[PDB]
């Protein structure tokens, strides 16, 4: 895998360059916020236990359909394996958000995970709405803006982090449609 | 013009020396579907045989500005920029290119050159066509071989 | 423009521009929005200008204006002010590209026989110029007058 | 014969407009570039012969073109190669300084591709050329300034195809 | 790609774990040290061209056989491609500051290396006396700070233990 | 210099000077208290510019001092500073004129005719004057070098 | 002789026009051009017709054709009417 | 009997941060299936030419070495001694090594000859067919899901 | 547009192909059976080129040459204040000349 | 050859050929069967006549074979040795012609351009071709030598 | 512009190989007909006002385009053709010395029957002008001396028509 520093390394080594001084600015800067990216991930694998009971469910509050005999999340045993598919996937994107890039959710846990879809029989839209909860879980808690629980940080705002945790949901939600 | 312009010939063509072109329309080039010029003319279609084509196509490039009146009841030949040479005859006010039957009298052109519409494709003599593309195969034994070949003993009728 | 007449004056030569001209270019492009910020200055005080250099070209050369003059009557009047507005919009042309080429390649290359097949005397016109340079003056401060003088006075040169 | 200077006081000129705010966007657009063409076409000029010397050995001074009965084999002909390719990274940089390429059509581009085809220059080797040559020069001049002078090579290269 | 990051993302994948608080508490230190071996790397992409050329002729002033015939610096290309490996090296050793770990020496430069350089007979003590050149001419403050001498040589006899 | 051949342009050209050759030239005599600050630091570091110049010039190029080449021996290569001395001589001439007119006429028209007839091989003088830019320009800052360094890569482009 | 001595940059003949001709060329084109002369008007010159049609020679075909452009001129059509292409001896 | 289809062996491997042709296993947009040949088959037909246009490269070359091995080896047996380089009791100067950016991006871009020039021409047709053989690939094997999935 | 929900990713299966191999059992098959096809769009997902690529031209501007000017065709901004009309009109030209307005 | 320049001679003084054309013509025709003798005698002598000439060439220049010189290396030395083939080849052009006409506007037109634009010393090809003049007269007798060493002497004057 | 050796010598050089066997045996049969070329153009510069005056009194004299109206009437078209028979009797014997007809169309067939309509000239009366005047000429250098001369008179006579 790689990382955010390991990227800037990947992308001069195609052109036999040196890392220079103007991406070495966009790395020096990436330290500099590194204390918020050490505050963001900590505010995810906190309460990463709540998060996936609140996808699940609430994906199948909107389909009732899947506990239907002939559905997905039928029985007791299938059921644990969509809960085991809700904090895998919660896992990969929080060593990515940690990592700075999106290679650790490329190699590792979208690969594959489409062509196991298909032979198993999982049905390929409620695997969108499940990971875009958690989406709509993660920036609340980037953002401080969660319903029931308040996490006490330093002053400032963190924007940028949410957008980019935002993008690695998206690109789990685009390999397995 | 569009065999001409994937073939790399047109490049020929363009010069400003004076050529006798003998393009056939494109009715000759549809009558390419003979049972007897499809053996010796469809391998080109493969689009590894580009090599021939040019020579094929360079046999209808005639050096020089070979008018039909010119022609009067003249037979010269001359080789093509391809390097073979073609027979140019004109007689009883029928003028022709190897086996071309030309249709269109002349068409004046920038450089001096003129156009001969003809009826069908002029194969140029010494063109062999190239072979399909086959299978390169290997002799399975080697014993199958030894036993191919004649002994000195058997050379001179000491064995049979 | 300038970068213009470094390119053209290094083209017949052969040769790509020296040391000398590149700092022309490059001291030229650096003043670059000052002739910006300067003809949006000019503009909005184009029926400023005008309206004064028919003040002084009149009472300076009422035999113009008077019955018999080309001036005399509405209509020729109404384009007087026409070529003022060409002229002043000229000028604004020949303060950005910084040298005399917009007002030489139009306005200045043949405007006597221009004018002298319209009737109008070309020493009025020269008042006229040399009035609308003294009607700028008014509308615009001592900084930037003198940036835009040597652009007037080379159009009274020009018609002589 | 217009630089950027002079297209844009042209149009505000052939239909008889001032000079309105909209307009000089790309002056005060042309004059925040005025210092990086001026350095790019100051390490051209250094190194024209080193940048041609470049480009054909990198692009056709490898293919039959150079040997006998290829289109360049004489001296005379090999000669006027370089010659040739020297007009072409000149008038580029020329293009370049001007910001407008109407100097390249003006001077190069008309009758050229109808001149080549008479000598029976070949003009897929000549593209190739400038190709090169547009890849040296934007090793020299840097990348922006590579794609200001890059984008007058391909013009040529488009015209003359 | 060994760095900070990559060696404890795959020990808490492997036991199928998430960034716990001795993951978060390691990324702090690479926060920490960046300021020492960023410092190397940007007098390394500004000054490569002289210290390649000075170690690149600490080979060739040392071993004076190598331009013998049939020996391993005959030709013009032979030189060249000598002094483009000083330059692969030093790139290599200049990646490794930015990303923190000894990852792109090690399957970009070491992996592999000595099994090229028997087949191709080339002398890996030649390529030692260009390195430890460059280890012993770094003038700790003339060149860059105390503690970026100490990431720029530390990388540098990474790369001479592991070609000899 | 830039003072000399505004004049005979437009002396050519039968017209006076437009602002554009009169802003420069007001331009030019404002940037002379800055030039000569220039020149005068290329005048008393001859000793170094040149013998550092020789310095990496031998060193790019054994061969002109090496037994055959055309600075061989203690005699040759005392010529073979000489000419880096006169060269940096009409560097500082340019410098003050504000153009290589003064570099134009004296060692660079028919430069190729001189060094072809004394046997150098010119293109080895032109690496001697590369050497000599990067000491000159390494003695003044960044607004200067970009002029130093200026002057001596025209007389590059012409010395081959 | 031919017009490729060994000049070119800082020699001692002016920098000029290099035509690719060889000794005594025997080669010509016909070439088509209009060319306003740009210089009537401060002149006051007799006026003469712009639209020529002519066989220059291949020794100053590049010269006039660099000429042309000069003054602003167009080529509506140039021709190698006289003499052959890759040919190596022959046209002198 | 079946052989396998070069996207499933893709599947398998384990990834490595660089390749010359990144893939666009995610980067295909979903159209219709039709469209998911219309674009796989393009990249066989477009990777043919190019391996063909790889061939009248080599023909080149092959005439190019023949054009200059009259001489190649009529040169080989003269003696040919420098002014200086190979030792070190010598001057030499720079080039007992090489001086100050000179050596070039690869080292084969420096060193001139016909023949090796084109060889430096083949990147630009062989690493250029890299890619090239590699846009068939994802055309098939997302087309491989699409027929597995279906 | 995609309204095909009624048809999933089972369209085209093509069920009842039967096979009776004699006298015996009729062996039904699900074999796809596409088209001759082609998908006829263009500007597909990928580039497909190496460069060999300098193709592009500027539209012919009329008599005069491209680009030089299209000076009537431009979006301008600003009139004048006095600007007498022109009471003839004469056609609107087309290119001007070999030629400019910066004669 | 002195045959075609001849004819162009009094081609353009718009008459026909004189005796003094007429007589060398007549003369050039008999000395036919001589010239073929001589140019066969360079033809299989290449091997030598080039080898041999480039052993004498790095002997007297072995900065152009040396680590920085041109022809460094197996690759250049052997295209060393290949523009040798070609002046070689051009000389027994020019002696089945009776004239230089053939190295003329082959190696000869422009060569100055090739050779700076290569980076080759130009002095130094032409130090090659005098050690092949040496081998190829000691292949001949004395008439033959003034013929053989005619030519490349006149090549030696133009390559400089 | 190419003579007999000219021409083998190019197309021995295009493919840029020596000169075999092949391209050497024509150049011997050019010269073994060097001795007879340079005697028919011997006599044919003595009696050239004499041959040009027994070609038009043997097929245009007296025919009615030398009367008014004719092509040739005026005193100043008169001359005219005998200054016009006078370049093709003249070039004609510098393809006869060259042994090769590529001077004629350069220098003489290009632009020669677009001049001749332009002018109004009857290219029918010019051919045989130019036939008679052949049959002339194989009179004085012989017969195969005429075949030589005469092979480069129908060549004008087959491009200008
Ligand atoms: C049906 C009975 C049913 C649903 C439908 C579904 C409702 C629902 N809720 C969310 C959003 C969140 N869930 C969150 C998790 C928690 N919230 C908490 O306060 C604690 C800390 C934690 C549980 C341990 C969070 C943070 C959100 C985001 C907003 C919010 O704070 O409520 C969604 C996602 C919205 C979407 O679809 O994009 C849905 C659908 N739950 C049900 O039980
Ligand atoms: C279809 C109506 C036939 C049939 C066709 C197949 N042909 C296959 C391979 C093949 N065909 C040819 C001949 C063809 N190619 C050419 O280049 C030319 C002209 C020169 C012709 C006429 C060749 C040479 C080959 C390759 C030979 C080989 O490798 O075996 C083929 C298999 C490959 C594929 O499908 O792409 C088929 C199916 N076969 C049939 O059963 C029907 C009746
Ligand atoms: C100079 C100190 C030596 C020397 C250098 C040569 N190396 C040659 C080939 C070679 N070297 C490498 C390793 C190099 N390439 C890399 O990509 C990296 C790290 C990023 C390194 C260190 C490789 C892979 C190769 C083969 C490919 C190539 O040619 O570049 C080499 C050519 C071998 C030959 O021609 O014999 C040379 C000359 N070797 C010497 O001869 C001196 C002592
Ligand atoms: C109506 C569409 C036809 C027709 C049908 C009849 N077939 C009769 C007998 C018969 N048919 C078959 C073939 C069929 N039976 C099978 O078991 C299988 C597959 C294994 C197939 C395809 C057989 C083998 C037989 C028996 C023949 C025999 O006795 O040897 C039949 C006779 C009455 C009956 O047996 O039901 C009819 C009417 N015949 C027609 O005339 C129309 C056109
Ligand atoms: C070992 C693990 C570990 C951590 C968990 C963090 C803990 C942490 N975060 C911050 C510091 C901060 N944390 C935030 C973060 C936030 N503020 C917001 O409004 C958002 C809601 C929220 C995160 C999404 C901001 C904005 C700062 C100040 C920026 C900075 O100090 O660099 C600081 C102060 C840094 C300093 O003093 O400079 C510390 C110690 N650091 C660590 O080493
Ligand atoms: C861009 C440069 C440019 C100019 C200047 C120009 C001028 C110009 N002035 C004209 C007429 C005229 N111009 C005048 C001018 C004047 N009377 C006075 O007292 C004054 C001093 C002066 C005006 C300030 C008069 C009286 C006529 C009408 C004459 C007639 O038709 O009877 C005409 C005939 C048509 C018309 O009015 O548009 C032209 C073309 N054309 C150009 O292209
Ligand atoms: C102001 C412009 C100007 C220049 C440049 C100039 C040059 C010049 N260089 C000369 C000689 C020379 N020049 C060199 C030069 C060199 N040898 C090398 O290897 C190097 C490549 C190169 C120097 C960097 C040598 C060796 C001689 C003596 C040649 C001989 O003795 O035959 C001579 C003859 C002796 C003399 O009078 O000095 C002149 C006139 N004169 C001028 O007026
Ligand atoms: C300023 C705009 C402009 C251009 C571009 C121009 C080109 C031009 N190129 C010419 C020839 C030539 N050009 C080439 C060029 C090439 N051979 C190749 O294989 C390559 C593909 C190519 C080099 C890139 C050659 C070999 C000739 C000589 C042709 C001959 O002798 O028949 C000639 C004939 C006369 C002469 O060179 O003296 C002209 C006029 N003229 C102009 O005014
Ligand atoms: C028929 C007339 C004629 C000549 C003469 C000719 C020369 C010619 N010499 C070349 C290269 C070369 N020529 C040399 C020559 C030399 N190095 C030395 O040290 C010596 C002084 C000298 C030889 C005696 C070298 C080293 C190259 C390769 C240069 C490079 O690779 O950059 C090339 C480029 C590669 C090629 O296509 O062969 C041409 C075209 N072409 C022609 O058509």
């Amino acid at each position: 895998m790689l990382d955010a520093f390991s990227r800037v390394v990947v992308n001069s080594d195609a052109k036999a360059a040196y890392v220079g001084g103007s991406d070495l600015q966009a790395l020096k800067s990436f330290i500099a916020d590194g204390n918020k990216r050490l505050d963001a991930v900590n505010s995810i694998v906190s309460n990463a236990s709540c998060m996936v009971s609140d996808a699940v469910s609430g994906m199948i509050c909107e389909n009732p359909g899947l506990i239907s005999p002939g559905g997905n999340c039928y029985t007791n045993r299938r059921m644990a394996a969509c809960l085991r598919d809700g904090e895998i996937i919660l896992r990969y994107v929080s060593y990515a958000l940690l990592a700075g890039d999106a290679s650790v959710l490329e190699d590792r846990c979208l690969n594959g995970l489409k062509e196991t879809y298909i032979a198993l029989g999982v049905p390929t839209n409620s695997s969108i709405r499940a990971v875009s909860i958690m989406k709509a879980q993660a920036v609340a808690f980037i953002t401080n803006t969660a319903t029931e629980r308040k996490m006490s940080f330093a002053a400032g705002d963190c924007t940028s982090l949410a957008s980019e945790v935002a993008s690695y949901f998206d690109r789990v939600g685009a390999a397995i449609s | 013009v569009k065999l001409l312009n994937e073939s790399g010939v047109e490049k020929l063509v363009e010069q400003a020396g004076p050529y006798t072109v003998f393009a056939p329309t494109d009715d000759a080039f549809a009558a390419l579907l003979e049972p007897h010029s499809f053996n010796k003319l469809a391998t080109l279609l493969r689009p590894e045989n580009n090599d021939a084509l040019r020579k094929v196509l360079m046999h209808h490039v005639i050096p020089g500005a070979f008018t039909s009146a010119s022609l009067m009841d003249r037979a010269v030949t001359v080789k093509s920029l391809a390097g073979e040479p073609i027979s140019i005859m004109g007689l009883n006010k029928l003028v022709t290119a190897g086996t071309a039957k030309v249709v269109r009298a002349d068409v004046p052109c920038a450089n001096g050159c003129i156009i001969h519409a003809v009826s069908s494709v002029i194969i140029p003599p010494n063109y062999v066509p190239v072979p399909q593309p086959t299978k390169p195969v290997f002799p399975r034994s080697v014993i199958a071989e030894i036993a191919k070949l004649p002994t000195p003993r058997q050379a001179l009728g000491l064995d049979p | 423009s300038l970068v213009t007449q470094v390119i053209l004056s290094a083209d017949d030569e052969l040769r790509y521009p020296t040391a000398g001209e590149l700092e022309t270019i490059s001291s030229y492009l650096k003043t670059g929005e000052y002739r910006i910020r300067l003809i949006s200055i000019l503009q909005g005080k184009e029926q400023e200008i005008i309206r004064l250099a028919s003040k002084k070209i009149f009472q300076l050369h009422p035999e113009y204006i008077a019955p018999g003059g080309n001036a005399s009557g509405a209509r020729q009047r109404a384009l007087c002010l026409r070529d003022y507005g060409w002229y002043l919009r000229l000028i604004t042309y020949a303060i950005l590209a910084g040298d005399k080429e917009p007002l030489e390649k139009i306005g200045i290359i043949g405007v006597r026989e221009m004018y002298n097949s319209l009737g109008v005397p070309i020493i009025g016109m020269i008042d006229a110029i040399k009035c609308l340079k003294e009607a700028t003056v008014e509308v615009i401060s001592q900084e930037e007058e003198d940036f835009v003088a040597p652009y007037y006075d080379y159009i009274i040169q020009g018609m002589s | 014969m217009q630089d950027a200077i002079t297209s844009v006081i042209n149009a505000a000129d052939v239909q008889g407009k001032y000079l309105d705010a909209n307009s000089v966007e790309k002056l005060r657009g042309y004059f925040q570039t005025g210092e990086l063409r001026v350095r790019a076409a100051a390490t051209i000029a250094a190194n024209a012969a080193t940048i041609i010397k470049e480009a054909v050995a990198k692009s056709l001074l490898y293919s039959d073109i150079t040997r006998p009965g290829g289109n360049m084999y004489t001296t005379r002909r090999y000669a006027a190669c370089i010659r040739d390719l020297d007009y072409y990274l000149r008038y580029a940089t020329y293009g370049m300084l001007a910001g407008d390429p109407s100097i390249l059509d003006e001077r190069v581009l008309n009758g050229l591709k109808e001149t080549y085809n008479s000598l029976g220059v070949p003009i897929g080797a000549t593209i190739q050329a400038i190709q090169a040559m547009k890849e040296v020069t934007g090793s020299l001049v840097g990348s922006d300034a590579g794609k200001e002078m890059g984008l007058y090579f391909d013009y040529i290269c488009s015209g003359l195809s | 790609m060994k760095s900070v990051i990559t060696t404890v993302v795959s020990a808490a994948d492997a036991a199928g774990r998430f960034p716990s608080n001795s993951d978060l508490e390691s990324i702090q230190g690479n926060i920490q040290r960046s300021a020492a071996r960023l410092e190397a790397a940007e007098k390394l992409a500004g000054n490569h061209e002289a210290v390649v050329k000075e170690a690149g002729d600490a080979c060739f002033a040392k071993y004076a056989y190598l331009k013998n015939p049939g020996e391993a610096g005959e030709n013009q290309e032979k030189i060249n491609k000598c002094y483009r490996d000083v330059d692969h090296y030093m790139r290599l050793v200049n990646y490794c500051l930015v990303v923190g770990g000894t990852g792109p020496l090690d399957e970009w430069g070491i992996a592999g290396a000595r099994e090229v350089y028997r087949t191709l007979n080339l002398p890996t003590s030649a390529y030692v006396a260009s390195i430890a050149y460059t280890r012993d001419r770094l003038c700790v403050p003339r060149d860059m700070s105390a503690q970026a001498g100490v990431e720029f040589s530390a990388y540098l006899d990474y790369l001479i233990n592991a070609l000899s | 210099s830039i003072v000399t051949k505004s004049i005979v342009n437009a002396d050519a050209e039968a017209r006076y000077l437009s602002p554009g050759e009169l802003d420069r030239i007001k331009s030019f005599v404002l940037s002379g208290q800055r030039r000569l600050r220039i020149a005068q630091t290329l005048t008393e570091n001859r000793e170094r510019i040149v013998k550092q110049g020789g310095q990496q010039l031998f060193q790019r190029r054994p061969d002109v001092v090496s037994p055959g080449g055309n600075a061989y021996g203690e005699e040759m290569t005392a010529t073979c500073l000489r000419d880096l001395d006169y060269y940096l001589r009409l560097v500082t001439y340019g410098i003050i004129a504000g153009d290589v007119t003064p570099i134009e006429e004296i060692g660079l028209v028919g430069v190729k005719e001189m060094y072809s007839a004394l046997g150098t091989p010119i293109s080895g003088v032109a690496e001697g004057i590369r050497c000599m830019k990067d000491v000159a320009c390494s003695l003044l800052s960044g607004e200067d070098a970009a002029e130093v360094g200026f002057y001596f890569d025209y007389t590059l482009a012409a010395m081959q | 002789a031919y017009d490729m001595d060994g000049t070119g940059a800082g020699s001692l003949e002016p920098r000029g026009i290099k035509s690719s001709a060889v000794e005594k060329d025997s080669r010509c084109f016909k070439v088509t051009f209009v060319l306003p002369s740009q210089s009537r008007l401060y002149t006051f010159r007799e006026l003469q017709n712009v639209y020529t049609t002519k066989m220059v020679p291949f020794s100053s075909w590049y010269a006039e054709q660099q000429r042309i452009q000069k003054m602003g001129g167009k080529i509506l059509k140039v021709e190698l009417v006289a003499g052959g292409q890759m040919r190596s001896v022959g046209n002198q | 009997k079946a052989a396998i289809m070069p996207h499933q062996i893709v599947d398998g491997l384990p990834v490595i941060p660089n390749s010359e042709h990144p893939s666009q296993k995610y980067n295909v947009p979903k159209v219709s299936r039709e469209k998911l040949q219309r674009e796989l088959l393009i990249a066989q037909g477009k990777a043919n030419a190019l391996q063909i246009e790889l061939d009248a490269a080599y023909t080149s070359l092959a005439s190019s070495r023949a054009f200059l091995a009259p001489f190649a080896a009529m040169a080989a047996d003269m003696d040919i001694r420098p002014l200086y380089g190979k030792n070190p009791q010598v001057f030499a100067g720079q080039f007992l090594g090489v001086g100050a950016g000179q050596w070039g991006k690869t080292g084969a871009d420096t060193v001139r000859g016909r023949s090796r020039r084109v060889a430096a021409d083949i990147g630009v047709k062989e690493f250029q067919l890299e890619r090239v053989k590699q846009l068939v690939v994802d055309l098939q094997r997302a087309l491989a899901l699409e027929d597995a999935e279906a | 547009d995609v309204v095909n929900a009624a048809y999933p990713k089972n369209i085209k299966n093509k069920a009842p192909v039967i096979s009776f191999d004699g006298k015996k059992g009729v062996k039904l098959e699900m074999v796809t059976l596409q088209t001759f096809a082609g998908d006829d769009s263009e500007d597909t997902l990928f580039d497909y080129s190496s460069g060999k690529f300098m193709p592009q031209k500027p539209a012919d501007m009329g008599i005069a040459w491209p680009s030089g000017d299209g000076r009537q065709a431009e979006m301008k901004g600003g009139k004048g204040s006095f600007n007498q009309p022109d009471l003839r009109k004469y056609g609107p030209f087309p290119d001007f000349l070999k030629r400019s307005m910066d004669l």
